[PDB]
């Protein structure tokens, strides 16, 4: 999950520069077009100490992918608009042949 | 589904324009179309899973797009041509994959170069075992990823370096990587828990040292004793190291005896169990 | 025993909370995949249309 | 004897599972004739053929004791080759068998006259191939044994 | 002197059932994030090979005016 | 201006003229404007909840786009038209999904094709239940996902191949399938803890097979047998074929209840378990 959430940085890398290209490529189109129980009492507590590992990483591992959902909240609209902008710029970039 | 006649009729079309063939304008539309012709020609072999012939037929279209003035998708056509002998068993995907990175870097660029450079490294480690080359590929790739501030893959490709470079011979470049990643990992809230096993690996790497180099990093390390996860960081080492100094190889097995149960042991650490007892027996007999 | 029971019960409902997260996650993972594939063809045919453009005005 | 690839199958009924015969089809080989099943270089096992009308040509039917001796089950690739015995020093003249009831939910203490059993034994398993340690089952007065 | 053993049986098998439940929701979870994880590898092409179309194209669109 | 008017107004302009209305060109500039009218129309048919002239309008938006020069975005609109009839009541999305794969494969874009090659298998298994052809799409699509090296995509498809080999009752092929994929999971630490279950699938697929393949494929799986999911995976299986080769259905059907108490079984597993449950009874009585 760490490495896949850190891939999100290269996702950002792609989307910002594509978005950059579409603000500039916007320009060229119009420019060109127009006791074991007492051991058990310790074993159960050995695991009571382990459930610390459980609850700590549990509470921790919750928040990250929520943060990733906000990172996705970045991705979604800047992707959908860019899907629109590529197609309109492309249809313009095909109608200027003549 | 005409694979043959395309290849022959494009022979006069893979043709520069100084002739009656030239006419008025260039032949840079003809060869441009021909690239798609050879692509489709390889495509209809590929569909019949003739990948061996298909990749060589894609080498045509991928070669001819460069000829017009386009490194742009000719490198994508090399990626495509490499997918043939990558998916197909035999070689020379190695060639087109080396063609693609040099072309992307000759575009003035960095990312996709490293992206396929580790693909080459995967081939040259997993298939064509050339660790002395593929490890250098991960090294350079990680160097580019530092040049992109995706320390993500800067750390990943270096873990791929050091995990094998350690058992091979080299325990210092190893801990260099494993301290680099652990120290850059206590920074992030995403990374600090991966840093536990990273400083563990940074601690494990011994040049047959009978000293506390693992426990040395521990005396640096942020165990945070209430956090029991670092018993998989030091408590192993805490127990076995005294054994190693004080004539107790026999006691050394009883650590993995339980740690293999509370953590199923992989190849690297198990081979390291054998390797650091090669350091035992190179203190005792070897 | 009862303290430990409750302490486990914490992680129990927290597991259910992380599944309550995956109910959103799977949706996000799907819809990002829905556009990821979609953009490559719009990009390749845009490169094609621009190829038609650049040949007219050498 | 050159050896043909065969597919290990299951014994059709209980009668031939009481014969310890590598049950085959009449389409391929002949009852009485002996063969040698090969599974690997380190496993060569010898069997008696007893054809049967419900075998698929190209597959050999084996019973559970023989498979539990042969380490075989339904639908495995094996090489079956005709094997001809040497009747100079391989015809059986004296053979000890360790016997015991097969199914442990019908154990009794009744006596079974061995002279009658051994006589009916040869009357049933004549011209059959028996190796040391080979395991099978014998039917004496409608009773399952583990031989 | 047996009812506390029956609790030692019952409350702790209950506890083990809490373990079973969280471990089963976790053999869900590990596989949830597992199965999601490769979709990122599906992006892995469409994230920069997509850029390989975009920048390599607009380097031409800006040269298409010329 | 309604969606119904767009169809007939595009019908005016679709005419292939050869007159002073044409001049020298045909209607190559006009087949795009027609496609544009349908690009708006197919959009707003769904807005009126038509769902059936919707899908036909999504078809028509690309149908005329074929004749221009461009199958590609026409193909995307075929996929969209398949998203019309699919969500709608009738079929014929399945047709446009043929129309799509026959185009994207005709360039080499196997992944985009495979996005809905699987969805074709989804309709042909859920709706138009054609499980030999549905599996001919899961397995074939898995071959495409491995064409671009994505192993886990093909493991997802091949579990549809082999998962429904139980309901297709092809246990001999199911045991042929779950082996290589679990071996591909022992390598992966990302995937290992389902690998025991993967070989359990290969293990449990019995047609009353008493090969020790069932007792050996679990042995192949490198395994610390006092591990924590193995008590519910492997020794389980040994207990279950302890009773099958006992010729006893009593303990065979006691341990299945012993196990469901600790991990609730599902339709596929439980069906396979009662499939083998009939196999003991098919030999004890008769």
């Amino acid at each position: 999950l760490d490495e896949q959430g850190e891939q999100l940085d290269r996702v950002e890398e792609g989307m910002n520069h594509i978005n950059q290209d579409m603000k500039e490529a916007e320009k060229n189109l119009k420019d060109l077009g127009k006791a074991r129980e007492n051991e058990m009492d310790e074993n159960l507590e050995q695991v009571s100490g382990i459930i610390g590992n459980l609850r700590h990483m549990a509470l921790d591992m919750g928040n990250e992918i929520d943060t990733q959902n906000r990172q996705i909240d970045r991705i979604m609209e800047k992707a959908d608009s860019n899907k629109t902008r590529i197609d309109e710029a492309n249809q313009r970039a095909t109608k200027m042949l003549g | 589904a005409e694979a043959m006649a395309l290849l022959a009729e494009a022979e006069r079309k893979v043709k520069n324009s100084q002739s009656f063939f030239s006419g008025l304008f260039g032949g840079s539309s003809k060869i441009e179309e021909a690239c798609e012709i050879y692509a489709r020609a390889a495509n209809m072999f590929k569909m019949a899973k003739n990948w061996s012939a298909a990749g060589n037929a894609f080498c045509q279209a991928a070669q001819l797009h460069l000829q017009l003035q386009s490194k742009h998708d000719a490198a994508t056509c090399f990626v495509d041509a490499g997918n043939a002998f990558k998916k197909a068993d035999p070689q020379e995907a190695i060639n087109c994959l080396m063609r693609a990175i040099e072309i992307y870097t000759d575009m003035g660029r960095f990312t996709i170069a490293a992206k396929h450079h580790i693909s080459i490294a995967e081939i040259y480690e997993t298939e064509l075992v050339d660790v002395e080359k593929a490890i250098a590929h991960y090294e350079q790739s990680a160097d580019y990823y530092k040049g992109e501030e995706s320390n993500s893959s800067a750390n990943k490709c270096l873990l791929k370096v050091a995990g094998y470079a350690a058992q091979l011979e080299q325990y210092q470049k190893a801990i260099d990587i494993y301290e680099q990643v652990g120290t850059s990992a206590m920074d992030s809230p995403l990374l600090k828990y991966s840093a536990k096993d990273y400083f563990f690996k940074a601690a494990l790497c011994h040049f047959c040292i009978d000293m506390l180099n693992a426990k040395l990093a521990v005396q640096k390390y942020e165990e945070l004793f209430p956090a029991f996860s670092d018993s998989r960081e030091c408590k192993l080492m805490k127990k076995l190291l005294e054994a190693h100094e004080e004539q107790n190889v026999d006691s050394y097995t009883e650590s993995v005896k339980e740690y293999d149960s509370i953590s199923r042991l992989d190849q690297w650490l198990t081979t390291m169990l054998l390797r650091i007892k090669k350091t035992i027996q190179g203190d005792e007999e070897d | 025993l009862q303290q430990t029971q409750a302490q486990v019960d914490e992680v129990v409902d927290i597991m259910r909370v992380n599944v309550d997260k995956v109910l959103e996650r799977d949706q996000k993972l799907s819809e990002l995949d829905d556009r990821a594939d979609a953009l490559q063809a719009g990009a390749s045919q845009f490169e094609t249309s621009a190829a038609k453009l650049k040949r007219k005005y050498w | 004897m050159a050896g043909r690839s065969m597919q290990a199958a299951r014994c059709p009924t209980d009668e031939l599972s009481l014969s310890n015969c590598a049950v085959v089809s009449e389409k391929d080989y002949q009852s009485g004739q002996h063969v040698i099943v090969r599974t690997s270089p380190n496993h060569k096992y010898i069997f008696t053929l007893r054809t049967h009308p419900s075998v698929v040509p190209g597959s050999v039917a084996f019973s559970l004791p023989q498979r539990k001796w042969a380490g075989l089950s339904i639908g495995q690739e094996i090489e079956v080759a005709l094997y001809s015995f040497d009747k100079a020093k391989q015809c059986i003249g004296t053979m000890t068998i360790e016997i015991d009831f097969l199914q442990k939910k019908n154990i009794d203490s009744n006596p079974y006259d061995t002279d009658k059993m051994a006589a009916e034994f040869i009357q049933q398993f004549n011209n059959q191939a028996f190796s040391v340690g080979q395991q099978l089952v014998f039917s004496f007065n409608d009773k399952l044994f583990g031989l | 002197a047996l009812s506390e053993i029956e609790t030692r049986h019952s409350e702790i098998i209950k506890l083990e059932n809490s373990i079973r439940e969280l471990h089963d929701m976790f053999m869900d979870m590990a596989m949830l994030v597992e199965s999601q994880g490769e979709m990122i590898d599906r992006i892995e092409y469409n994230v920069e090979h997509a850029v390989d179309y975009v920048e390599r194209a607009v380097s031409d669109t800006k040269k298409a005016v010329k």
